[PDB]
């Protein structure tokens, strides 16, 4: 009966009047008997949410604040709340100086985000993204781990709202509270609304240049798991923007040991990040070979056996460290004595789909670049496997598959094999699994790479009489003496070399 | 040049206590 009273009440002029019955209205609410009476009644939860809107009194603030959150712990008090135009209220009390309006408005708003449907819409009208980034100086981690909760809610499969966030600056806040701050569920909350922002293609550099890559790293070893796993997820969607970034030395290290965790999930994650963060960046194969890397990718290798989902990322990686840096034959001739060779060369077997195949052909064709290497990738059974996956490539061409075009397959295998031609054991291999009459059909590519290594295969081979008589017999001198023109100078050296010792 | 290729990832993916403390 009280309530249609103090509802008058709160309608009232005397701003005195007003106040007076909010606090006897907020303590009416203590009780789920006159809860109830009060979620019920329309008139007095739009009245509330007028005076709390309306109010310029610290404290008839806090009780109406404090109300309209008793009120949102039930189902039907938070259709009332936002039946009657509460949400744009509490997004303007995230404005207040002062914290109780604050944490009960942070609350209730977390509250309504959850339950009820048409909530996310609302807080966002009522711009409250602005508003919660604006929050993220606060010092109180708890205010920070609901306030955080709530732009991980609003942003989730939303880029609009991702739009918003990065333009109020929320990338570098929410990373620096991942450099401050120890509280476990905060760091994750954070994390979280981190994970869904670095699958957006604007918010990644934001969060890449802030300084996010060492700030997710520092979190790698806490012992929460779930802090673990966000971080390694958000740090593999940034890391194909990271390659560019410095101060990446102890990430790597951090990365290397988590290949032998126990988490093949954890392990994944990591052999992906290196496989990203090592690509075209010689600081970092460095990094990556110094601190144990290449037995690590090894082992990693090994371990995974068939899953290529770990393979591929690490099989990758070993590619990117063996090549194009001061020393990338420490690296090649590393996989040795590591002892690589044997599930490297095992990869181009089935049951390997293309992808993997193909970057296993890259490594292998990198690590023949090491002379100490050609005799064991021989006698692993390279060359037989490696020609027959060319042929394969080469027929589909005469004849796009899995996102991998076999003519990249036709110029790595025949690239494999144009290197491991530099030993005389070798080239018997290769003559002797009739690959001549296909080396020559391949001075015929309307591609240079190709030519280059046919041509170049052919130079190797070439300088063995009898092979020399095997290639001029097949009819190479034709299309060699075109390909005697090009303005690519790899194709017309290698072109000029085999006329010459044929 | 852009020699290494790279992987695309875009995995995008207990307060009730929290807030209590936070009011209370």
């Amino acid at each position: 009966r009280a309530i249609p009273e103090l509802t008058k009440l709160l309608n009232d002029e005397d701003q005195v009047v007003v106040n007076k019955a909010a606090v006897m209205v907020h303590q009416l609410s203590k009780k789920e008997a006159s809860r109830h009476a009060i979620m019920r009644s329309p008139q007095m939860v739009s009245a509330i949410v007028r005076t709390m809107q309306n109010t310029n009194d610290v404290e008839t603030a806090r009780c109406t604040a404090g109300t309209l959150h008793n009120l949102s712990h039930h189902r039907e008090g938070l259709l009332a709340i936002f039946k009657s135009g509460g949400i744009p209220a509490l997004v303007k009390m995230l404005g207040s100086p002062v914290d109780s309006v604050l944490f009960y408005a942070i609350t209730t708003l977390h509250n309504l985000l959850l339950h009820q449907e048409g909530a996310k819409m609302a807080v966002r009208l009522a711009g409250g993204l602005q508003k919660m980034v604006a929050l993220l100086n606060k010092t109180n981690v708890k205010f920070l781990a609901i306030t955080t909760d709530c732009l991980q809610i609003l942003a989730y499969g939303n880029q609009e709202s991702k739009l918003i966030i990065l333009a109020s600056g929320g990338p570098q806040a929410l990373v620096n509270i991942m450099r401050t701050y120890t509280y476990e569920k905060l760091l994750w909350t954070t994390s979280r609304v981190l994970k869904v922002l670095s699958v957006c293609s604007s918010n990644k550099p934001a969060i890449v240049e802030a300084g996010g890559m060492q700030a997710l790293g520092l979190h790698l070893t806490d012992p929460s798991q779930r802090l673990v796993q966000n971080c390694l997820w958000t740090l593999r969607n940034l890391s194909d923007a990271a390659t560019k970034q410095e101060g990446m030395e102890g990430l790597l290290g951090t990365l290397v040991q988590l290949l032998g965790s126990d988490d093949i999930n954890v392990v994944t994650c990591a052999a992906g990040i290196l496989s990203n963060l090592t690509c075209n960046n010689y600081k970092n194969k460095m990094m990556v070979c110094q601190v144990g890397g290449i037995e690590a990718l090894v082992r990693t290798v090994l371990r995974a056996g068939d899953r290529e989902d770990i393979t591929e990322p690490a099989i990758c990686a070993l590619r990117h460290l063996t090549s194009r840096h001061q020393e990338a034959e420490m690296a090649q001739n590393a996989v040795r004595l590591h002892y690589g060779l044997p599930v490297v060369v095992k990869l181009l077997h089935p049951p390997s789909h293309w992808p993997l195949i193909k970057a296993t052909v890259g490594l292998i064709r990198n690590l023949a670049l090491c002379p100490a290497n050609h005799a064991p990738l021989r006698e692993q059974g390279a060359i037989p496997r490696l020609v027959q996956l060319l042929v394969r490539a080469h027929q589909d061409t005469q004849r796009f598959v899995e996102g991998v075009r076999m003519e990249e397959i036709v110029e790595g295998c025949t690239g494999a094999l144009h290197i491991l031609a530099r030993d005389v054991h070798n080239r018997i291999v290769i003559r002797g699994l009739n690959t001549i009459p296909l080396f020559v059909q391949l001075l015929y590519s309307p591609i240079e790479n190709i030519q280059r290594v046919a041509a170049g295969v052919l130079c190797e081979l070439a300088q063995d009489k009898e092979a020399a008589e095997a290639i001029e017999a097949e009819g190479a001198t034709a299309p060699l003496t075109e390909l005697l023109h090009s303005r690519n100078e790899g194709v017309a050296t290698y072109a000029a070399a085999v006329l010459f010792r044929m | 040049g852009a020699n290494d290729e790279l992987i695309s990832f875009k995995d995008e993916g207990d307060l009730a206590d929290v807030k209590s403390s936070l009011v209370n």
